[PDB]
């Protein structure tokens, strides 16, 4: 197994926690897409 | 059961775990989340030009990709995970099948705002069965940045937050012949979390 | 590298019962388990294997003789929704083969059910791997477990087991050479233990 | 997988456990010391 890792993962995963375009909710998708079988 | 299936490769059984060693002789696993193998729902098509900002796009991105084809090999995958768990060990598991006796490449791409972040690259080669070939990846580790995204998910005291932090986070995984470069199976991931894990597949169209 | 021939190696065999609590939840645990040697004089075991044509006499003096193995388990029988009993198994050789795995259940040295299961080759760095994943334990021996553990005393279940073995016979198909040859005999443990011997003439 | 199963298995499993339900030994045998001790 050959792991390729980005020199800024540490900082990269925080910049997805931080922020909490065109959502998806609200773009073309089936309506499948937003409710759990 | 073909549902995650090209013309030359199905993906049987898909599965992320936490399996914990109480002792020697007890393992307990938990599920993540799981494509395995009733009746197979018809597969609704998804425009592919849909989820093209959430994927890298630059050479071999996901639009280079779907234009060379087959697109009978592009398939998107919305996952509702289940986070709910408490001498460790992440993984994940897979197995194909195929008509072909091929050496077959995954390269595996966990993606932020649409970049790359962590590439997994895992050769695999054929078994005969049955008529068939058999091709499987047991127990491949879940990266670092996998389990502490997972933790940091859990540590959010509310799953809308986990959610939305979730809008901004993909998986895409692409399966080739490695001696012909042929796509065998291109798979985009999304996801949500559980409010047991569940999932519903879509085939991705032009 | 323990239970090994020239030709075959046996690096992992397990016996399991997994419980799924629900979808996303499973609970494993090893009865028995090999994974990652003294001489036993095999005329010390031939009255507890079937002797007729084909049977471990006949089997160790056709050869090779360092394929011969007996393992003593003593296995772990303390135990607890949707159950399955299992056996997995892995070997690796230099060879490409088709393997046959023959595995007799005896009582009092006479065959009372058979498992045969055909392996095919997975090229693995140079050498070659086989695979028997989640093998289904066969009613006959998921019913005596469950006799096993409902006995009072594990003394008791020692003596009940003084009459059971399992002989694992693995062929080359094309060949028909034998591969590895595995006598098994158990006790109750006291986690799961083993000894592996190796079967020699004397 | 294919399993060939003895037209009598259930009487014959209840025959093993005949013997102590109702009351030469491998631990007199020529066999390692080892054999009878876990490790
Ligand atoms: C909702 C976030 C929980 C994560 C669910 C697991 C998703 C499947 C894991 C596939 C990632 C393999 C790549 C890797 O770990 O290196
Ligand atoms: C003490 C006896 C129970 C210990 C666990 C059983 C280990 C035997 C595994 C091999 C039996 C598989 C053959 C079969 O049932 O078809």
């Amino acid at each position: 197994q050959i792991v390729h890792v980005r020199g800024d993962s540490e900082t990269d995963l925080e910049a997805l926690f931080n922020a909490v375009t065109v959502p998806m909710r609200l773009r073309k998708l089936p309506d499948s897409f937003f409710k759990p079988p | 059961g073909r549902s995650v299936a090209s013309s030359k490769l199905w993906m049987l059984e898909f599965s992320a775990f936490l399996e914990q060693q109480q002792d020697p002789d007890t393992y307990n696993k938990h599920l993540f989340v799981h494509i395995g193998q009733y009746s197979d729902p018809y597969l609704e098509a998804v425009d592919i030009r849909q989820i093209y900002d959430k994927f890298p796009e630059k050479k071999g991105g996901l639009k280079d990709l779907f234009e060379r084809g087959p697109s009978n090999a592009f398939f998107l995958v919305k996952f509702w995970a289940d986070l709910n768990t408490n001498s460790s060990f992440y993984g994940v598991s897979s197995q194909y099948e195929s008509p072909e006796n091929m050496i077959i490449t995954c390269s595996t791409k966990v993606c932020s705002f649409g970049k790359q972040v962590v590439e997994k690259v895992e050769t695999e080669y054929a078994r005969y069965e049955n008529g068939h070939y058999s091709y499987r990846i047991h127990r491949s580790p879940l990266c670092e940045y996998m389990i502490n995204f997972i933790h940091k998910l859990k540590h959010l005291p509310e799953k809308y937050m986990m959610n939305s932090v979730l809008e901004n986070f993909t998986i895409l995984q692409v399966v080739t012949n490695r001696d012909t470069q042929e796509t065998l199976l291109c798979i985009a991931y999304v996801f949500e979390v559980s409010a047991g894990a569940q999932h519903h597949i879509y085939r991705l169209v032009k």
